[PDB]
């Protein structure tokens, strides 16, 4: 709507991307993750935090 | 000769084999704990004249703030809880919930997920077989209280065999009139109203005199290991709610009047101890379903 | 000379009792020398679950 | 343990490229599947626990000498972690990669006569979880597109509606589909701390639990032990 | 309980808990199932090599 280049704003965080539900990880689990490099390749949603 | 069997013991359908691991057990326990807080927070909100306690409970359960113009559905946790309930009932259910979704929902609270910390008493009476000779009619009615009506038309007294299975712990027999009952190869005692029996002690023979019909009322108690959070009143409400919502409407399945009949029938099936563990997790999920849906009707 | 592992074996002329006492002492101390990974496994059992 | 750790389609395909067919075939004689057995689960019950054996358990089982047996051995390795005992396959075939068997004609294997419904029933698809089913459908699509049986794969999915919902969204031979795929296929991963050292009732659940608990130890120590034997080859 | 906790942890790779039941852990499960396998060829092999 605003004409931004590469807008970081979504009307709502998508439930599905490419036909699969987007993975959601709590901030506490993501903090303790040691396989973070494999996770970021696919993409995820961070929640349980402000 | 004639054979009479309880209606609810016939043809138990296979149960699901999914979402029975440790990670999935914790999710069901997490849903039950968070659903209980939803009910309590709604009561607190009504008393305190503030919606703040309910907003926190809904946000934890649904990962989103309540909105006036959006229907309160419970979020993704409600969908996952609904889908696992479908899978537990039958092996033909889809079972489409991802493992990543189940694991993330079990991290919302810390619970053991142990389903053997306590026990519950089930009252369904299992009459596997009643064997009656010729010129006698035997009818079995009821599950929680089984009434067996027998008529002797022939010339002399008849012997009737009762089989209560090998799973039930105790069985109490009460008659309309005093009657004689004894085990196989045992002398008959004097007629009395009430008999207490151990089902593992072989078949029982009942003497049926000619004349007025004799009616026997049977009550049984069976102990099945259940988690500490198990509540039979809430499980029963959830079982009725799930049937009305269509969660159990799958092809080639059997329907029961109560969760009491469901768990006992699966126990008595061949290799029925496999199914009893899955049925307990289903009961806990129905306990979460009842509390969540009562707080958030759809 | 080297053994199957990387340890070095010394073949020397020495007394019987000095050999028995020294080598037995080596075995007793060697029982308590463990890899760091095995040490980490032992600690994790003692510490809380998180 | 390595194959079960892959969580994306492009990781899984990369692993199959480097893995020979030998790793998907066991040299242990095993037992005949589809057998009703009584097992001991003393953590829960004093009596023996009824169960049935299957090919997709974590334990090696006897396999048939036909092509059907070799495809079933490959899929069992992907979904369960262990293959089956098929003796004297051949040195040349065992050196080829798993992806070469599934997606290439130079191997010398013919898979046109395979019935996807029969293979699924032999692998007890009814007892497989969502992640296992998605992995199996990936192997079917690769075999179907190699043989020119794209239509048969689609018709087979129409008959099995529950399998259609979880069908992977990738077309073999197109690199764009693999790049943008967002599937989750990790049976075994770094466990959530809530996991405990406790047994499970079923054969499948206990064996899967064993792989999950031993992944952390395997992750730390596999590289050095592999290199200790790999060097000076 | 100090001597027993040390030995049980070594045997079962888990710390005894009051709520749970002490049966020997995964080591006990494998040992009992392998015993059945030895007795008869009809008994299955259900313990993975890992």
């Amino acid at each position: 709507r605003f004409g931004f280049r590469d807008s970081p704003f979504c009307t709502s965080l998508p439930r599905t991307i490419m036909g699969n539900d987007v993975r959601r990880i709590s901030y506490n689990v993501f903090s303790m993750m040691e396989d973070i490099d494999d996770v970021i390749s696919e993409g995820f949603i961070l929640y349980d935090a402000y | 000769a004639n054979r009479a069997t309880s209606a609810f013991l016939d043809n138990p359908h296979p149960v699901g084999v999914n979402y029975v691991d440790e990670g999935s057990r914790q999710f069901v326990a997490v849903a039950e704990l968070l659903a209980s807080k939803l009910i309590d927070s709604s009561r607190e909100s009504d008393e305190s004249n503030s919606d703040v306690p309910f907003v926190q409970a809904y946000s934890k359960f649904a990962d989103d703030n309540p909105r006036h113009l959006r229907v309160k559905t419970g979020g993704k946790m409600a969908n996952a809880l609904t889908n696992v309930i479908r899978s537990y009932y039958s092996i033909n259910a889809p079972a489409i919930v991802p493992q990543v979704e189940i694991d993330r929902l079990a991290s919302k609270a810390t619970v053991s997920g142990d389903m053997y910390n306590s026990y519950a008493i089930f009252n369904s009476v299992p009459i596997v077989e009643v064997l009656s000779p010729a010129r006698t009619t035997v009818s079995i009615v009821g599950s929680d209280r089984a009434d067996v009506t027998m008529l002797n038309t022939g010339a002399g007294a008849a012997n009737i065999t009762f089989n209560f299975g090998q799973i039930a712990e105790t069985v109490i027999l009460k008659g309309s009139v005093p009657f004689q009952l004894a085990r196989l190869n045992q002398p008959m005692p004097a007629a009395r109203f009430t008999y207490k029996l151990r089902p593992l002690d072989g078949p029982f023979i009942v003497v049926l005199p000619v004349g007025n019909p004799l009616v026997i009322s049977a009550t049984a108690a069976t102990r099945i290991q259940v988690p500490l959070a198990f509540n039979k009143a809430l499980v029963e409400s959830g079982f009725q709610t799930a049937m009305n919502d269509g969660l159990f409407d799958i092809q080639n399945v059997n329907y029961y009047s109560s969760f009491d009949e469901f768990i006992i029938s699966q126990y008595h099936a061949q290799d029925g101890i496999n199914r009893v563990s899955t049925c307990v997790i289903l009961g806990l999920a129905l306990q979460a379903y009842d509390q969540m849906r009562r707080a958030l009707p759809v | 000379y080297p053994d199957a592992d990387g340890n070095d074996v010394s073949i020397i002329f020495s007394g019987a009792m000095s050999h028995a006492i020294f080598t037995y002492a080596q075995s007793q101390w060697n029982k308590n020398i463990i890899k760091l990974d095995d040490y980490i496994r032992e600690i994790t059992l003692t510490v809380p679950k998180q | 343990m390595d194959v079960l750790s892959k969580g994306s389609l492009k990781e899984l395909l990369a692993h199959l490229e480097k893995t020979p067919l030998e790793e998907a075939i066991s040299y242990r004689i095993g037992t005949v599947p589809y057998q009703n057995v009584l097992i001991s689960r003393n953590e829960y019950y004093n009596q023996l626990y009824p169960d049935t054996t299957s090919l997709i358990d974590g334990v090696s089982r006897e396999g048939q000498r036909n092509v059907n047996g070799l495809i079933m051995s490959i899929i069992s390795y992907v979904v369960s972690g262990s293959g089956h005992y098929i003796p004297n396959i051949g040195f040349m075939l065992l050196r080829r990669s798993i992806l070469d068997i599934l997606t290439k004609h130079d191997t010398g294997l013919v898979t046109n006569n395979l019935n996807y419904g029969i293979i699924a029933r032999n692998l007890t698809v009814s007892k497989m979880n969502c992640e296992q089913r998605k992995r199996m459908l990936i192997c079917f699509k690769l075999l179907a597109y190699k043989d020119g049986n794209q239509n048969d794969y689609e018709i087979y999915l129409n008959q099995n509606i529950p399998l259609k919902q979880i069908a992977p969204n990738f077309i073999p031979g197109d690199m764009r589909t693999v790049i943008h795929n967002q599937d989750q296929l990790a049976i075994v991963g770094i466990p959530a701390y809530r996991l405990t050292q406790s047994t499970e009732l079923s054969i499948r659940d206990d064996n899967a639990k064993s792989y999950k608990l031993g992944y952390v130890d395997w992750y730390n120590s596999n590289s050095f032990l592999r290199e200790r034997s790999e060097f000076n080859l």
